[PDB]
RNA sequence: CGACUCUUAGCGGUGGAUCACUCGGCUCGUGCGUCGAUGAAGAACGCAGCUAGCUGCGAGAAUUAAUGUGAAUUGCAGGACACAUUGAUCAUCGACACUUCGAACGCACUUGCGGCCCCGGGUUCCUCCCGGGGCUACGCCUGUCUGAGCGUCGCU
RNA sequence: CGCGACCUCAGAUCAGACGUGGCGACCCGCUGAAUUUAAGCAUAUUAGUCAGCGGAGGAGAAGAAACUAACCAGGAUUCCCUCAGUAACGGCGAGUGAACAGGGAAGAGCCCAGCGCCGAAUCCCCGCCCCGCGGCGGGGCGCGGGACAUGUGGCGUACGG
RNA sequence: CCAUCUAAGGCUAAAUACCGGCACGAGACCGAUAGUCAACAAGUACCGUAAGGGAAAGUUGAAAAGAACUUUGAAGAGAG
RNA sequence: CCACCCGACCCGUCUUGAAACACGGACCAAGGAGUCUAACACGUGCGCGAGUCGGGGGCUCGCACGAAAGCCGCCGUGGC
RNA sequence: CCGCCGCAGGUGCAGAUCUUGGUGGUAGUAGCAAAUAUUCAAACGAGAACUUUGAAGGCCGAAGUGGAGAAGGGUUCCAU
């Protein structure tokens, strides 16, 4: 999990923000292992990652990568797409496969919270006093 | 009434660029009269005033038939010299007194390349309204 | 005499370096006299010297410049200073060329079934 | 004596002129600017103060080269390109 | 202090260059408002900090 | 604090609500940019119909509503195969199609079949070269009859 | 900014406005009481002919 | 002289040789509290200073 | 009889209210929506004949070229080839130029110390010295070269 | 012994490219309080909000159903009105609170992997020539190099092929 | 039993947002203790080691015609 | 302005009780405090009335005013 | 710049140890009293308790009221 960062457990609030241990992070290991493949090689674009294997403290996946400039990419209509400017550090941005499974996008009963393409802007929607000129 | 959506009618906007404006645009902000004999030759209403030209005040203390010659355009001040509009400092020292380019007339172009080129395009297109008018 | 830009292009390497160096020596001695009293006209011709030399370097550089583009014309490789500059993010994009590339199966579907000219009767 | 006595004692300089920024805090023990962040990658900048952000963000120096890109963009950023001769 | 580095040095230049009074003419100019130099700095008054 | 005979109310002002305000003095403006759009567009694909492709009628569903029909997506795979529509050419000549709809009874598909083949006598059909006409509408036909209908097509 | 600016009018209601307004300018009394000058004026209501 | 703060006596003293076709002996340069450089150039004993600066122009 | 004190008026001061003015804000709306290793944002220093700030600019420094424009700029002065029509000035700006620090890039941050290549000078003919030019950061992609392995094999 | 092939690695100021930092109103991914309200207060509220970190673009994200429904059925996403202060949540206290249908704004659909078949039919780099031609390239050539059977390309994707 | 879709790969304009920026228009708004902190050499002067804090300050006249000259005074300052 | 006769304690505030040995107030100028939004109740005015209401959208060769106004009716979906 | 008919509001001050600016009585008052001490003559000058020169009387008294530095200051240095 995710060990609250707090100096000696103190959370300095009401008890119900006093849990360190137990916490859980919002983003699976697999999103952060193309956090850490995307961050370190800012020149390439994350595709994907798959699993390959675990043992009781590690988890080993392989990220595939793709280099936006090399003419094998840019000259192929079928991946040009990946060479725009708006997929940069997709992985950052939770736009991967593995990065928009914690997001909860989906359509259906399950998934209102996310209805506008994000939690943030259903919340965004669901809290803005829409004042109209003629009330 | 004025139009233009990109035209401002604002009075702080339009004094702003007036007295904020370069000195070319000054050059179109001066321009005087001509006289009737001279409007009625180039088929010109206003001409933008140019040094070595003869005009007559024609408003203000100043005012009356002399032909003077504009000695100094000094458009930062908006304002124009002429040779006998003058005054007596205290001391003794003869000083110009600034005559706005709008509140004289000239009476004699002082005529170049560029002056009748610019004379026959106002001619031309005063014509050519004609045309519309008619 | 009034040296203009206009006067300079038709003219030499050797003799624009050479005009260049009688211009530096003129403005060296107009410093001179602006230490050592001096009236006033030379030391308004202290700009005039200096807008001079940069009117004479900026010549030199213009031509020096414009004969690279013309060496450099037709080569894959052109020194960056030669290349055009636009924004980092414009010169990043795709080309025109890689922009109008089209898959096989596209170019069968706009081959197929064309966008038609059409009315509908009221 | 914690306070005029103590005064007389200041002569030891904690801060100098920044490399980077150019603001008297740049901490010389720490070898760090505590305006700017120094010698750190990113600039230090803080949303608990938007007036120290309006102090020092685009828009308070010279826009050397910005707004010339400002006035490049109103022609679409031409370029190997010159007004035809008189 | 006699010792200064050159940074230091050339930081005080700029300030003593800059510590002088208006021309006079500056007053005869149009639309001239600056009557006197408003940021005169004296030694012993106020200190550069640095 | 309660004061005499009153309603219980709750209000739901304790967030931050004065940040997220939307007001509307943009909608005059709002307006005209989207009537704008809406001529530039029919100038641009004139003579073709301005609202758009004809849609299929469907009856709404839940029991407070399935008394009334509306326009619907598409036109289903079915309605257009029973028509004799390939499912890509229906899209070039102004029909949507909508892979996803299926027809549950056959009052709703032959409602939509005889809509498809009625639109189909109403579509006047330029020829791709003017010059040389294949199976295109007839040049009398073309050249007085086409104007851009407005409206829903069909409605 | 969000002040209500602007106020709802029942059509009927502007409707009724425009009526009474119509009414009133045919009346010479209501159109000088208006300081309209109309002493020289022909008739109440004035009609002229389209070609204007 | 009053020289650019970015040169050295090395480019000082081949400045001046040339310049006014002298010979320098010595050059001694300080940074004076105004930001400028200023350089004490000693000629050679053969070349006297007083004609050096008649023909520059310095009196 | 005066002072002194108080009250009220006239005038004078002290002060900066009031009124009038407004190249400034605030609010709403519209169109566009563009930074950077080809060195940004920001900082420093410097640049005018007289100029400290503001502004503008970069050793070509209160600007060069070009185009448009068409006689100024101006506080003073100076220049009739620096007082210009063979183009002043202003605007535009596409050409050229663009110091130091800064993601900041040889290393270090002291204008501290190197390395490689080329050119000129020291009569250079070596070493060495001086000047000038180019290069020398981290990560990463494709490709090349040079290699490592009791990793897996083949032949002898 | 050695000579070769491959694999897994390493070095280079190797040839050519790419990332960094800024701005941050709006957008995406995280992290995330307490003041406050509850007339006390701990769950709750404040609030997934402020502050903190990362990443963008002119928009972003979302998006062509592992959908809604239960009807005579609709049919990607986003936004607006309504649904609705409702169903529901809640020391069932204070408080909190969506969706589907309906009407609109706009409207646009598609591509792989796999499974097969086609003599790798595919791609990158280099050298030369010819033509449009500020490098954008088109073609031709080369018993040129490399990628690639640990799978490139054509066809084809749930609407079937 | 029935209905409904086909997850664990990917792309995609429009309608939408926009207290930053580049230009622009407007207002039943404020009118120099107001309106931005800032109508002015304002994020300036100044303060703090620093993070940071942060002002005051508009108006001659239509035109400088900004009071020559005489006179008292060392002058500031007066009288003509 | 002054004289005289009679009357006459300093206001604001909290308080059962203030001229108080209760607090604030040296003086003068300018600034200075029930607002606006949403909701709800009742009362009053106006329109229409078993209905009523377009507020969202659209149409009118957008645009000084006009970001207004007018219109919709198989736009009344929807609210009540 | 105002009257009248309507419309709109950041609309009325004596107070808030109110805010900002200005001004009084106090008041020509308190004060200009830590570390022994000044005097004579002349000069310059409009002007001398205070400047300069000379003379006298004193003090610091080498752990200095002397002569040089570091830090810090940043031109304060020197001349007119
Ligand atoms: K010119
Ligand atoms: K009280
Ligand atoms: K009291
Ligand atoms: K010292
Ligand atoms: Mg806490
Ligand atoms: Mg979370
Ligand atoms: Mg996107
Ligand atoms: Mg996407
Ligand atoms: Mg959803
Ligand atoms: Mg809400
Ligand atoms: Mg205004
Ligand atoms: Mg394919
Ligand atoms: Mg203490
Ligand atoms: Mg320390
Ligand atoms: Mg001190
Ligand atoms: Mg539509
Ligand atoms: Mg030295
Ligand atoms: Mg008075
Ligand atoms: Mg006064
Ligand atoms: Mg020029
Ligand atoms: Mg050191
Ligand atoms: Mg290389
Ligand atoms: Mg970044
Ligand atoms: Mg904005
Ligand atoms: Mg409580
Ligand atoms: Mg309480
Ligand atoms: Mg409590
Ligand atoms: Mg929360
Ligand atoms: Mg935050
Ligand atoms: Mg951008
Ligand atoms: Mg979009
Ligand atoms: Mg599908
Ligand atoms: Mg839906
Ligand atoms: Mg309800
Ligand atoms: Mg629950
Ligand atoms: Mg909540
Ligand atoms: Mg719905
Ligand atoms: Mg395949
Ligand atoms: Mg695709
Ligand atoms: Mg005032
Ligand atoms: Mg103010
Ligand atoms: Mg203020
Ligand atoms: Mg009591
Ligand atoms: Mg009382
Ligand atoms: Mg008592
Ligand atoms: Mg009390
Ligand atoms: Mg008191
Ligand atoms: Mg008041
Ligand atoms: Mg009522
Ligand atoms: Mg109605
Ligand atoms: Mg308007
Ligand atoms: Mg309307
Ligand atoms: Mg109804
Ligand atoms: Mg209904
Ligand atoms: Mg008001
Ligand atoms: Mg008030
Ligand atoms: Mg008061
Ligand atoms: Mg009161
Ligand atoms: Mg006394
Ligand atoms: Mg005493
Ligand atoms: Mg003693
Ligand atoms: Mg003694
Ligand atoms: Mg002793
Ligand atoms: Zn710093």
């Amino acid at each position: 999990g995710r060990k609250r960062p707090v100096p000696k457990g103190a959370t300095y609030g009401k008890p119900v923000h006093h849990g360190v241990n137990q916490l859980k992070f919002a983003r699976s290991l697999q999103s952060v292992a193309e956090e850490r493949a995307g961050r370190h090689c800012g020149a390439l674009r994350v595709l994907n990652s798959y699993w390959v294997g675990e043992d009781s403290t590690y988890k080993f996946f392989e990220v595939i990568l793709i280099d936006p400039f090399h003419k094998a990419i840019r000259r192929n209509p079928d991946t040009q797409w990946i060479t725009k400017p708006v997929h940069k550090h997709r992985e950052m941005r939770g736009l991967t496969s593995a990065g928009r499974k914690s997001r909860g996008l989906g359509k259906g009963h399950k998934f209102h919270h996310t209805i506008g393409g994000s939690r943030r802007a259903a919340w965004r929607r669901r809290n803005t006093l829409q004042l109209h000129r003629y009330r | 009434m004025k139009f233009n959506p990109f035209v401002t009618s604002d009075r702080s906007k339009n004094r702003k660029r007036h007295f904020n404006a370069p000195s070319h645009i000054r050059r179109k902000i001066m321009s005087s009269p001509l006289s009737k004999e001279l409007r009625q030759k180039y088929n010109v209403r206003s001409m933008p005033i140019r040094k070595d030209d003869e005009v007559q005040v024609v408003r203000g203390h100043y005012k009356g038939q002399q032909i003077g010659k504009v000695v100094q355009v000094y458009r930062k001040k908006y304002v124009i010299y002429i040779e006998r509009v003058q005054r007596e400092k205290a001391n003794g020292t003869t000083v110009h007194v600034g005559i706005h380019p709008s509140k004289v007339v000239i009476t004699r172009l002082k005529l170049d390349k560029d002056r009748k080129k610019i004379l026959e395009r106002k001619a031309k297109s005063r014509q050519v309204g004609k045309e519309k008018g008619k | 005499a009034k040296i203009k830009a206009r006067d300079l292009r038709g003219k030499k390497k050797e003799e624009l370096l050479k005009q260049l160096d009688d211009l530096k020596v003129e403005l060296s001695q107009l410093r001179v006299a602006k230490v050592t009293g001096g009236a006033a006209s030379k030391l308004s011709k202290i700009r005039v010297v200096r807008k001079s030399i940069a009117r004479v370097l900026t010549v030199i550089n213009q031509t020096q410049k414009e004969n690279l583009r013309k060496f450099y014309k037709g080569k894959k490789y052109k020194p960056l200073d030669l290349r055009p500059k636009k924004t980092r993010a414009m010169r990043r994009r795709l080309n025109k060329h890689e922009e109008n590339l089209k898959t096989k199966k596209q170019q069968r579907k706009e081959r197929l079934y064309p966008l038609r000219k059409y009315a509908v009767k009221a | 004596t914690k306070g005029t006595s103590s005064f007389g004692k200041r002569r030891n300089k904690t801060h100098t002129l920044c490399r980077r920024c150019g603001s008297k805090a740049y901490h010389l023990q720490k070898s760090t600017c505590g305006k700017c962040g120094y010698p750190a990658k990113r600039k230090r900048k803080y949303n608990w103060s938007a007036k120290a952000k309006r102090r020092n963000t685009t828009g308070t120096g010279r826009m050397r080269h910005l707004k010339i890109v400002y006035r490049r963009f109103r022609h679409g950023f031409r370029e190997g390109t010159t007004p035809k001769p008189k | 202090s006699s010792h200064k580095t050159f940074r230091i040095k050339r930081f005080l230049a700029k300030k003593q260059k800059q510590n002088r009074p208006i021309p006079q003419w500056i007053r005869m100019k149009t639309g001239n408002k600056i009557r006197y130099n408003s940021k005169r700095r004296h030694w012993r008054r106020t200190k550069l900090g640095l | 604090a309660p004061s005499r005979n009153g309603m219980v109310l709750k209000p739901h002002f304790h967030k931050d609500w004065q940040r997220r305000v939307a007001t509307w003095f943009n909608q005059p403006a709002r307006k005209i940019r989207r009537r704008k759009a809406r001529q530039a567009k029919a100038r641009r694909i004139a003579p073709r119909p301005a609202s758009g492709p004809i849609r299929p009628i469907v009856r709404c569903p839940t029991v407070r509503y399935h008394t009334k029909v509306r326009a619907g997506r598409g036109f289903s795979l079915e309605e257009l195969r029973v028509a004799g529509i390939h499912k890509k050419v229906a899209r070039t000549i102004g029909i949507s199609v909508d892979p996803r709809r299926r027809n549950k009874s056959t009052e709703s598909l032959q409602a939509n079949v005889q809509r498809l083949k009625e639109y189909r006598s109403k579509l006047i059909l330029f020829p791709r070269k003017p010059s040389a006409p294949k199976k295109g509408d007839s040049s009398a036909e073309e050249l007085k009859l086409a104007t851009q209908l407005t409206g829903p097509v069909m409605p | 900014t969000w002040r209500r600016w602007h106020r709802r009018v029942n059509t009927t209601q502007k409707r009724y406005a425009i009526c009474s307004a119509l009414a009133a300018s045919a009346l010479p009394a209501l159109v000088m009481s208006k300081g309209h000058r109309i002493e020289e004026v022909p008739e109440l209501p004035l009609v002229v002919e389209d070609k204007v | 002289f009053i020289v650019d703060v970015k040169a050295n006596k090395h480019q000082i003293k081949q400045a001046v040789k040339k310049l006014y076709d002298i010979d320098v002996a010595k050059v001694n340069t300080l940074i004076r509290p105004d930001g400028e450089k200023k350089a004490y150039v000693r000629l050679a004993p053969d070349y006297d200073a007083l004609d050096v600066a008649n023909k520059i122009g310095i009196i």
